[PDB]
């Protein structure tokens, strides 16, 4: 839930460094949505890297 | 001062010509007056404004 | 407030430290902070809300 905004555009973090990167011209929309009662585990729910 | 006709348009060309030179130097809103100074410390997308 | 001074700055660890929730660069970009050379550099440290 915090990479939301390394997921804008124009910006930086890890993700955003070497894992997903938008131009800085992008153009369309963004949509998000929690998923913590569809993704998460007890266990820790290690599937996603 | 018997040539002051052509000294008036020389000295009116070489004042324009330092007004266009120290034009240079106004920030125009922007934090620097210079490019160098501007792209050396912004990223590329907030040292295009 | 210290007054940080006659040392040689490695921003790009603290940039890395993903404890932080908040960082913001208003002058810079913290990529771009290990380029730069200072003349002095505060530092204020507080709790807030």
């Amino acid at each position: 839930g915090d990479e939301v905004r390394q997921i804008a555009p124009g910006q930086t973090g890890k993700i955003a460094d070497y894992n997903y990167k938008l131009p800085d011209d992008f153009t369309g929309c963004v949509i998000a949505w929690n998923s913590n009662n569809l993704d998460s585990k007890v266990g820790g729910n290690y599937n996603y890297l | 001062s018997a040539l002051g006709k052509l000294q008036d348009v020389v000295n009116q060309n070489a004042q324009a010509l330092n007004t266009l030179v120290k034009q240079l130097s106004s920030n125009f809103g922007a934090i620097s007056s210079v490019l160098n100074d501007i792209l050396s410390r912004l990223d590329p997308p907030e040292a295009e404004v | 407030r210290k007054r940080i001074s006659n040392c040689v700055a490695d921003y790009s660890v603290l940039y890395n430290s993903a404890s932080f929730s908040t960082f913001k660069c208003y002058g810079v970009s913290p990529t771009k902070l290990n380029d730069l050379c200072f003349t002095n550099v505060y530092a204020d440290s507080f709790v807030i809300r």
